[PDB]
């Protein structure tokens, strides 16, 4: 129906991109820290969230409440068959369902299309740090 | 808005022209004689803000994709047909591009419209 | 804001929402209908020499939005094209307040086509004048 | 009629039929057959007939004749060839191929003297394992088990100089299509490229370009081969033909009622205005080239001559062409005149639909292009310099089979063509499955997965470090299409209407629908939808059109493409009525009695019921996950289901399908375990004892996991396995367990973990060198080499090597720095030239150390902490020491929730007995189920479990979660390091 009168200094597709990923992450960090409180003393996962939280509280957030959105480069899923993600989907679907959101988590198992998206991602991460570790030691020699 | 006139015994392209003696605007072709006289008095024009409407490109043969989201809350008021297909625009160069345009699934019969 | 649209670089682009190139064959006949009384104010009493003007013109008709957004005036742009190209430019400009704002631009006469040579003259200056 | 509840058992029973009729290594073998059947056959259909000079010769080709592979002496002998034998020796496994030849001899004489060879023999050509002029075809198991052979072998490799090389599908650009790009840098706003062939006739390369000058006046231009210069777009159409603007632009465009297109393409136009005669155009055109005729008309000549065949060969190369060129080509400008204006997307190279994949077939094919063009050259070269005489010329001196013999060992030994037929990974028989079911990206953006991958191409198995992306594997439906002669489905086109496009009026195409066969333009049609309908049905019963053919319909851009090329690739899968599959009951009930009933895959193919969908069609069917919730009445999502996937989990490769429940892991811990599983260690073939391949490794105790996927069923991973399952438990007991590392149990270490023998091979040739034993070398014989059975430790001789002096000099070869073990076997033959060669095949027996490095299925790289004895381990009530510990904190870093879900799984199914089923996609199978299973057998619901310490005998407070899990040795191992 867009009335929905855009947000200054973006197109209608950048700020409706930019609400439906901040509507999905505060929803994950929300369920992620819901699932975090759960543990409330005899749990093995809260000894480690409490001590070594410094990059393990998202994984334990993925583990119980939700594996969350994923992003290749920065963005949703890009529409690799014609305008739609997968063939499994129908064409122009923004829904949550469809662009690579997991809405379950790890212990419910992933869904064949959330499989696949979480594949993307996990790609994108490996490609991103192969060229991190290259870039980061040229970037040491040449200070050194 | 101009279209395009074209040359009979040559066949080729008319281009603006000029006569004096008259002082009107003419299009002829510059490889022959042919002279036509010119009606809209537009040479050109430049649509920059580029105002097209989407309903035209649409065709009424995409109403059979099985990947196109059918509907049925939203019935043709050509034909009074319940179902139809909604698709968005997807066409470049258009910032405000997401609207939805409608295609009524009849049976041949066709109809495209926006709500 | 104010501040702003005079830091932000600005060229006819960002301000013309239509350019078309007429053919008067009188410009108190002004084959654009609703510009037929200004022409008519305008052109009596001439600060130009109306034997000189081209035959062809060049009417654009600005978007009323990015004109106000930018605080911009009909006279600034008017000047604009004046310095630009000089007195042989003679541009007119409608109004502000009035609906459908639009101004229009002729050739002062002083080889390969008329009317190709407007469309050159709009191609360096659609994006060159800096307003 | 429908299957209802019972969806499981029906589809993987397909799945059972379909792998059992095709295969793994389908798609090699077909490929291969297409090649040896069709493409040597048509390697002489377009080639000129041999002419030589006043007396005139000629040389022609008949036929060719392939026989079973044989092996011919020093003396000559010839004597049939087996594939062991040929890997035993460092031969290639060839066949001989004879070509038969006429030749017709002129002597000005009114009389054409012609005489035919017979059988000539042309050359050797490789014959791949398994294919249909293999002699391994049609063999049953135990004919396989009485030749040295191993019946789980896949094949699809070739043997050259004894080595087991296979050869990698090529990825590349499809061509007969054109694409629109847009570069950044370039002064072109929009590209259009068409890659174009007659399909390996000749060229390989033929490409032109329809690009469009930015206005940072939109000028468009034509880039064409064979022309150093830019040309306009509307000279090369004037050239084609046609002079008037108005006939160009009814090629161009075929609507008039659009006007924007009009006034954009207007600069064109205004930009050529000078030329309007066609002599003119073709005097412009031939005027830039690489060499410029010396006059106007031999520059004419020479623009007609790249006109009519260099550029766009596709669509005609004959005399009288160029009205359907003109039209591709206003196609090609109409693309991107549309693409300009935003009409349609833009053309996505990362877009897997158009690419097409090389395999066997086509590599090969292109090899015995260029080595019979070498030969033919030759051969002009010898008889020209035996022909100034003129007394005679004999065709058997003339011709030179080693010239193709060499360059196909060439070719298919060192892999330079690079990255291309590598030796087959021999060390585990899930890493031969994955390295004969592999891609390799062109590139030397490919590093990103693509959605269009989905059931194409694993997702989960790909390489680490540089070569990340660039390597892909297969899914396990995945097939490749091996081509199709496009003629049939043409005259059953012309049999339908489809108005010709050489009688079509410019105006018809605007309403009408543009037919493509393989990208040609072959015409148009006025009612797509019911020519779709009887393509579609036509496809389903196979009468005229094959399985592999490839329909689609872009109705939007009002289009049909018909594909019949070799290199597409496709998946097969369900196809799906209004709301039901054509898959019924009876179906399934007539393949579980899939023996003795003549009831294979491919009468459910021919059934109407599966077919094979590929990248192209993928776009244009809306795809179903499960038939079990998506065909029934729930909120409307999508009602038109037109297809539906067998299973999902068929997405994944060889070594993805390893990981028990890979949905409850992340995709890193998926692509490490799938890496992993090429070097786990295990028994990898039948019949490792008869062949010796270097670096072999075999495992004691291969067991099948308690935790298995059907698909593993269809790997004959529980045929012959890689790993071995222990009892795991997940706790930190003295400090020896960190990140990666794990602690075992040293007595059951004793009692049988993992212990190995590693096989390694000697290869020595002698040639004029001599085995002897020189006057330590006292283990060896009096014939230079060590008999089998000697135990030989570090800085020992096992092979007797001599070489002449022109006091004798030694060659010989020691332990390469102390690689202790005992010989197993050794063996002499003679080679090809007749010298005796010997080959030594040693064991070394590698007991788990606290250096071996060990894998579950989910989690990274782990070597040994330290090894504990059973009264020093961890007990439980029952006196269960844990087979191995691992670290409790790992969690985060290496393994998953999932490897805790394959412990949990594992212990139900110890206790219960039946193996465990961990179908990533079962929805019937998840935790609580197993927990409830767990505590129905006096266990711990959660896995959870009380021990004991070893040391002390005190209840340790926190309840340990262990289980049996499936873990893998690794190559890795000190043993293999510390020489
Ligand atoms: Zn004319």
């Amino acid at each position: 129906n867009n009335e929905l009168e855009p947000t200054p200094g973006n197109t209608l597709r950048q700020t409706f991109e930019n609400q439906v990923n901040r509507i999905l992450n505060d929803a994950r960090d929300k369920t992620g820290s819901s699932a975090q409180k759960s543990l409330s003393e005899y749990n093995n996962f809260k000894s480690m969230v409490v001590s070594g939280a410094k990059g393990s509280k998202i994984n334990i957030s993925q583990v119980i409440a939700v594996v969350g959105q994923q992003n290749v480069e920065g963005k949703r899923i890009p529409f690799g068959f014609k305008h739609r993600t997968l063939p499994h989907f129908i064409k122009d679907d923004y829904g949550p369902e469809s662009r690579g959101f997991v809405e379950n988590s790890y212990l419910a198992g992933l869904t064949p299309t959330e499989f696949f998206f979480h594949a993307m991602g996990g790609r994108e991460g490996l490609i991103d740090t192969a060229v991190k570790t290259a870039e980061t030691g040229y970037i040491q020699r040449r200070l050194i | 808005f101009v279209g395009i006139r074209f040359c009979q015994e040559c066949n080729n392209m008319l281009y603006p022209k000029e006569d004096k003696e008259n002082r009107i605007l003419l299009y002829a072709c510059r490889n022959c004689d042919y002279q036509q006289e010119a009606d809209n008095s537009c040479i050109y024009v430049n649509k920059i803000t580029h105002e097209v409407d989407e309903l035209t490109q649409i065709i009424a043969d995409v109403s059979q994709d099985p990947t196109l989201p059918r509907t049925e809350d939203h019935p043709c008021q050509k034909c009074g047909h319940k179902e139809a297909v909604f698709f968005q625009s997807h066409s470049a160069r258009a910032e405000d591009a997401m609207r939805l345009y409608y295609v009524c699934t009849a049976p041949h019969c066709g109809h495209r419209w926006t709500e | 804001k104010d501040i702003l649209c005079r830091l932000e670089h600005t060229t006819l682009r960002k301000v013309t929402a239509n350019t078309a190139i007429y053919y008067d064959p009188n410009p108190q006949s002004t084959v654009v209908a609703e510009d037929q009384e200004w022409v008519n104010v305008y052109y009596e009493m001439p600060d130009f020499d109306v034997a000189r003007i081209s035959p062809w013109l060049l009417r654009v008709e600005l978007d009323r939005k990015h004109m106000t957004d930018r605080k911009l005036t009909m006279e600034q742009i008017a000047e604009k094209i004046n310095a630009g190209f000089g007195d042989d430019l003679n541009c007119i400009f409608n109004d502000d307040n009035a609906e459908k704002l639009v101004l229009r631009i002729r050739i002062m006469n002083s080889k390969m086509d008329d009317d190709v040579f407007l469309r050159c003259i709009e191609s360096n200056m659609l994006t060159d004048m800096t307003l | 009629e429908i299957t209802p509840d019972l969806w499981q058992e029906a589809c993987w029973i397909v799945i059972s039929s379909y792998f059992d009729e095709k295969g793994l290594v389908r798609q090699q073998l077909d490929s291969f057959d297409e090649f040896i059947q069709m493409s040597v056959q048509r390697i002489v259909e377009d080639a000129p007939p041999i002419d030589l000079q006043p007396p005139r010769y000629l040389l022609k080709f008949e036929q060719i004749y392939l026989s079973k592979p044989t092996h011919w002496e020093r003396d000559g002998a010839p004597s049939p060839m087996m594939p062991n034998e040929a890997r035993l020796r460092n031969l290639t496994y060839s066949a001989p191929l004879y070509v038969d030849i006429t030749k017709t001899v002129i002597k000005e004489g009114e009389e054409q003297l012609q005489t035919q060879h017979q059988k000539t023999f042309i050359g050797k050509i490789p014959i791949m394992l398994r294919s249909t002029y293999c002699l391994l075809n049609g063999l049953t198991d135990r004919d396989l088990c009485e030749l040295n052979e191993c019946p789980l072998d896949p094949g699809g490799y070739f043997i050259i100089n004894g080595s087991e090389k296979v050869l990698i599908a090529q990825e590349k650009m499809a061509t007969n299509t054109v694409y629109v790009f847009a570069k950044k840098d370039s002064k072109y706003a929009y590209t259009g490229e068409c890659r174009s062939c007659l399909e390996n006739s000749s060229r390989p390369t033929s490409t032109i370009w329809v690009s469009m000058l930015a206005r940072g006046g939109q000028r468009i231009v034509a880039t064409l081969p064979y022309i150093k210069q830019e040309v306009p777009i509307i000279i090369v159409f004037r050239a084609l033909g046609f002079v008037s603007d108005r006939d160009i632009l009814e090629h161009i465009i075929y609507d008039f009622e659009d006007p924007e297109m009009m006034e954009m393409v207007k600069p064109s136009l205004d930009e050529a205005f000078v030329i309007q005669e066609q002599n003119v155009a073709l005097n412009f055109i031939g005027s830039r080239g690489a060499k410029p005729g010396v006059t106007k008309e031999k520059r004419i000549k020479y623009a007609k001559e790249v006109l009519q065949k260099e550029m766009l060969p596709h669509v005609g190369v004959s005399d009288f062409c160029e009205t359907k060129k003109a039209y591709f080509l206003g196609y090609m400008v109409h693309r991107l005149l549309l693409a300009a204006l935003g009409r349609r997307e833009l053309d996505d190279r990362d877009h897997y639909g158009n690419k097409r994949l090389d395999l066997a077939g086509p590599l090969l094919a292109f090899l015995f292009r260029g080595m019979f063009k070498n030969l033919l050259k030759e051969v002009r070269i010898y008889a020209q310099k035996f022909i100034d005489r003129g007394k005679d010329f004999n065709l058997e001196l003339a011709i030179k089979t080693r010239i193709i013999s060499d360059g196909l060992k060439y070719s298919l030994a060192t892999g330079n063509w690079a990255g291309v037929s590598q030796v087959l990974n021999r060390l585990t028989f899930a890493s031969t499955l994955s390295h004969l079911r592999r891609l390799n990206s062109p590139i030397g953006k490919p590093r990103q997965l693509h959605n269009t991958l989905w059931g194409m191409v694993c997702p989960a198995e790909t390489p680490e470090g540089h070569a990340v992306g660039l390597v892909k594997n297969l899914a396990l439906m995945a097939y490749i299409s091996v081509g199709s002669q496009p003629s049939p489905i043409l005259e059953f086109l012309e049999e339908w209407s489809m108005e010709n496009l050489e009688e079509i009026s410019p105006a018809a195409i605007a309403d009408a629908t543009k037919i493509f066969v393989n990208g040609c333009w072959v015409g148009i049609h006025k009612d797509p939808e019911q020519l779709m309908n009887t393509l579609r049905k036509l496809r389903r019963q196979m009468d005229i059109i094959v399985s592999e053919v490839s329909m689609i319909r872009d109705i939007r851009e009002r289009e049909i493409r018909i594909y019949t090329d070799a290199g597409r690739i496709c998946r097969p899968l369900l196809i799906v009525e209004k709301q039901k599959l054509l898959l019924k009951k009876r179906h399934i009930d007539q393949l579980k009695e899939r023996e003795y009933n003549n009831y294979s895959w491919q009468d459910l193919v021919a059934s109407g019921v599966v077919e094979y969908i590929d990248t192209l069609e993928e776009e244009t069917v809306m795809l179903a996950m499960t038939p079990d919730d998506l065909q029934e009445k729930e909120v409307a999502y999508c009602s038109t289901y037109t297809h539906c996937e067998i299973h999902p989990s068929m997405i994944l490769g060889v070594c993805a399908s390893i990981i028990p429940f890979p949905d409850h892991n992340q995709s890193p811990r998926n692509t490490y375990q799938s890496a992993m599983g090429k070097q786990a260690m295990g028994v990898y073939i039948t019949n490792f004892h008869v062949r010796m391949d270097t670096l072999a490794h075999v495992l004691y105790y291969p067991q099948k996991p308690l935790v298995t996927t059907r698909s593993m069923e269809y790997l004959r991973f529980r045929e012959l396995p890689a790993g071995i399952n222990s009892i795991v438990a997940i706790a930190s007991y003295t400090g020896y367990n960190q990140e990666d590392s794990v602690i075992m149990n040293r007595s059951a270490v004793d009692r049988g973990f993992f212990r190995s023998v590693f096989y390694r091979s000697y290869k020595e040739q002698e040639s004029k060198e001599v085995f002897e034993k020189p006057t330590i070398y006292d283990k060896l014989d009096d014939d230079g080499l060590i008999a089998p059975g000697v135990r030989v430790s570090g800085d020992d001789v096992i092979i007797g090597k001599t070489v002449t002096l022109p006091t004798k000099r030694d060659c010989s070869t020691f332990l390469r720095t102390s690689e202790t073990g005992i010989v197993d076997q050794v063996m002499v033959t003679l080679n090809q030239e007749g010298y005796k060669f010997c080959k030594i095949r040693v064991r070394s027996v590698r007991i788990p150390q606290i250096g071996d490095k060990f894998a579950s299925r989910h989690g990274q790289k782990g070597t040994c902490g330290i090894q504990y004895r059973q009264e020093d381990m961890p007990f439980t009530c029952e006196g269960i020491t844990p087979d191995i510990i691992i670290n409790p904190h790992a969690i985060p870093s290496r393994m998953t929730i999932g490897h805790l879900i394959e412990c949990l799984q594992g212990k139900v199914s110890a206790n219960k007995g039946e193996i465990g089923d961990a179908t990533p996609f079962n929805d019937a199978v998840n935790v609580q189920k197993i927990s409830n299973l767990l505590s129905d057998y006096g266990y711990h619901l959660r896995g959870n479990e009380v021990l004991y310490n070893g040391f002390t005998g005190r209840k340790i407070t926190s309840q340990i979660f262990i289980g049996p899990t499936y873990y893998q040795r690794l190559k890795h191992m000190v043993d293999d390091k510390i020489h």
